[PDB]
């Protein structure tokens, strides 16, 4: 019961930018906030599970499945091995997240995925990122998300299709207090608490040639491919 | 491509000194101020007031707000229809000229109406309608700039 | 795959709509399965439309204009549950209303008319057999779902224009016949997407949480996640070949050479619809 997969944004280009920005919030002061929420999920019930995924560039390693002193010393040594194409990939990590939930749901459970996104969104994976949301919506898997600086437009649609929460933190070093407040309770205890409501949804699409975010465009009538301001003929078939 | 090769360098050396847990994860000051953030009196302005005040009890103003819907709505459906058909004919050009003055006449007949109704308390929001006439305003500016580019 | 459809649904309002052998009112069993039909139609068809016409006392009246609102049809069928249903219907008048405003759709669609007909008699002031020559010219595909019998003019109307004609066994057969019409048979429109909760991008006309077109500027406002579900049929994913440690679940694709398992090979192809190794 209550399996919680955390997908951390381990983008080594954005985290190195803040490591020299002297903003007093590095990666090592953020993975330990995942480790405390990882440890605090293993206390609210006896039979609770955990899985942490790290989103590198061109790689996405599982962290925790390779008492809590053997559950935190693995995530410490794996960040020490993974952190030693200038945009991160997120849909490859949520694809492994839906694969791990589906296997652990075969050995029995309500599950949910918490994404801690840090860098800006990559619109080049919108055709794949939207597939893993409907694959998660058909199994009632919540996709919660907390963002650090910039509102990811793709990630707000993940929390409203599935039914999760979207929360923009205003402060970097108070990350753990938001994580323990709105993402620590499960789906059933969420109905009995007050959470901040979603404030905005970023509904756009992408062209099939430029993949730009369009608000007014042209769709085909048989292919349903949305296009930019040309509309000569159906390009696909 | 000069800052990518060093920020990737700076994050590799950072991941040797690692895992402080006791006091380096949170502070007592920042976590206490976060309680004020998620309280119903903090960054929850939608939580403190759920229903719009509408400058009075919403019976008489919402009658005029419904009349302000029909006064701008059924005039803009004549504006956007002739704007839709590009046509490049004199009949559509004269209709665009005829709708130009009326849309300008729709401004002063709604601004004075918002100067009469919202002077008793000035409590409700009336500018939500105003961008719909402002969208009718700048669409005449960009078409005249396009017709100057077309000719 | 399928194309756009502009489907009218013609509902009978005869004297014989108060008959048994259904739910105890024959009209309210038709309106019950039609409200299920409108919901299932807009989910397998994203950008289509539905009109609903009724016939009563030798006249046809358009109950709902042809618009793609999946809510405005259901709240109007719930209003017409207590219709009086006096007189005999007409089939020339109903296919004239459903032709004066279905002739002007563009030619890259599949215009259709579905007549749910309970009465046996179509008292109409003109000849029917020139409409069927006219409906065949306008490429309209008229299909009839009949009740309790088989009228001759409803087979000529179905097989000449191109539709089908079926007769009800019971209420379970009636729900099965309507589910054959939700599937589409095998040009570029201008929509505007609806960022900011639900606003309008062309003229800032705020309204409720609908995929309906703009009532002022006349632009269709669709939701881009709704169109996203109908992908993955075009450039679909291929199957794998098979002969410990996995790549998806961590405990064989021929594109990127990534080993899967049996519990992952059933999940990538069926529900995930995208290879988790190919996204890297
Ligand atoms: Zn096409
Ligand atoms: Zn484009
Ligand atoms: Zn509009
Ligand atoms: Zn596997
Ligand atoms: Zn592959």
């Amino acid at each position: 019961l209550n399996l919680l997969v955390i997908v951390v944004d381990a983008n080594p280009i954005w985290w190195g930018k803040q490591a020299l920005k002297e903003s007093q919030f590095t990666l090592s002061k953020c993975i330990d906030a995942v480790m405390v929420l990882g440890n605090s999920h293993l206390f609210m019930n006896r039979s609770n599970k955990l899985a942490v995924i790290a989103s590198h560039i061109q790689e996405s390693r599982f962290l925790y499945p390779g008492l809590l002193t053997s559950a935190n010393e693995v995530i410490v040594e794996e960040i020490k091995d993974l952190m030693t194409h200038t945009e991160t990939l997120l849909a490859g990590s949520l694809a492994k997240a839906l694969c791990y939930i589906h296997r652990m749901n075969k050995e029995v459970m309500k599950s949910r995925i918490l994404v801690i996104k840090a860098a800006e969104d990559s619109a080049l994976q919108y055709m794949n990122f939207m597939n893993v949301i409907f694959a998660a919506q058909k199994q009632n898997i919540l996709i919660d998300a907390c963002v650090l600086d910039s509102d990811s437009g793709l990630l707000q649609q993940a929390c409203d299709i599935t039914g999760g929460l979207y929360l923009k933190v205003p402060q970097m070093p108070s990350l753990l207090q938001y994580l323990l407040w709105v993402f620590l309770p499960d789906q059933d205890q969420r109905s009995q608490l007050i959470l901040p409501p979603p404030v905005h949804v970023d509904y756009r699409a992408a062209c099939f040639c430029h993949r730009n975010l369009i608000e007014i465009g042209y769709v085909c009538s048989v292919c349903l491919s949305i296009f930019c301001n040309f509309s000569p003929i159906c390009t696909t078939c | 491509s000069q800052d990518i090769i060093n920020s990737f360098q700076s994050i590799r050396q950072e991941m040797e000194a690692y895992t402080p847990k006791l006091t380096q994860v949170l502070s007592s000051s920042a976590a206490s101020s976060t309680i004020t953030a998620l309280s119903p009196g903090g960054a929850l302005m939608q939580g403190g007031t759920q229903q719009a005040i509408n400058q009075m009890v919403p019976n008489d103003i919402q009658s005029e707000l419904k009349h302000l819907y029909v006064a701008v709505g059924e005039l803009l459906r004549h504006f956007w229809s002739c704007f839709p058909v590009n046509t490049p004919f004199l009949e559509e050009k004269v209709v665009k000229m005829k709708s130009n003055l009326e849309r300008f006449q729709v401004t002063k007949l709604c601004p004075f109406q918002e100067k009469i109704r919202r002077q008793y308390l000035s409590t409700n929001l009336v500018s939500h309608i105003e961008e719909m006439l402002q969208t009718a305003y700048n669409k005449l500016h960009t078409w005249q700039s396009r017709r100057l580019m077309k000719k | 795959l399928g194309m756009m459809r502009h489907l009218y649904v013609v509902v009978d309002g005869s004297r014989t709509m108060e008959d048994q052998d259904l739910k105890p009112n024959r009209l309210t069993c038709t309106l019950k399965l039609l409200e299920y039909f409108v919901e299932e139609y807009f989910d397998q068809n994203p950008i289509s439309q539905i009109g609903i016409i009724v016939t009563k006392s030798k006249r046809a009246e358009k109950l709902t204009e042809l618009s793609g609102n999946p809510r405005k049809h259901i709240t109007s069928l719930k209003k017409a549950v207590d219709m009086t249903c006096h007189g005999e219907p007409s089939l020339y008048n109903s296919l004239s209303i459903a032709m004066q405003t279905l002739k002007h759709m563009p030619g890259h669609t599949s215009r259709e008319v579905l007549i749910i007909f309970s009465s046996l008699t179509t008292c109409d002031p003109s000849n029917i057999y020139d409409l069927i020559k006219t409906l065949k010219a306008a490429k309209i595909r008229v299909s009839v779902i009949g009740l309790s019998a088989e009228v001759r003019v409803c087979t000529v109307l179905a097989r000449e224009t191109g539709g089908t004609y079926h007769v009800i066994l019971d209420e379970s057969h009636y729900k099965e016949l309507l589910t054959h019409h939700v599937s589409p048979p095998p040009g570029n429109t201008e929509p505007g997407l609806t960022l900011g909760g639900y606003f309008c991008p062309q003229c800032r006309a705020k309204y409720c949480e609908l995929p309906v077109e703009c009532k002022i500027c006349g632009l269709t406002l669709v939701s881009a996640p709704h169109l996203a579900r109908s992908y993955h049929h075009l450039f679909p994913l291929d199957a794998f070949q098979e002969i410990r440690f996995c790549y998806g679940c961590q405990g064989v694709c021929a594109v990127c050479q990534n080993v899967f398992c049996v519990d992952c090979d059933v999940f990538v192809h069926d529900s995930l619809h995208c290879c988790p190794g190919c996204i890297h």
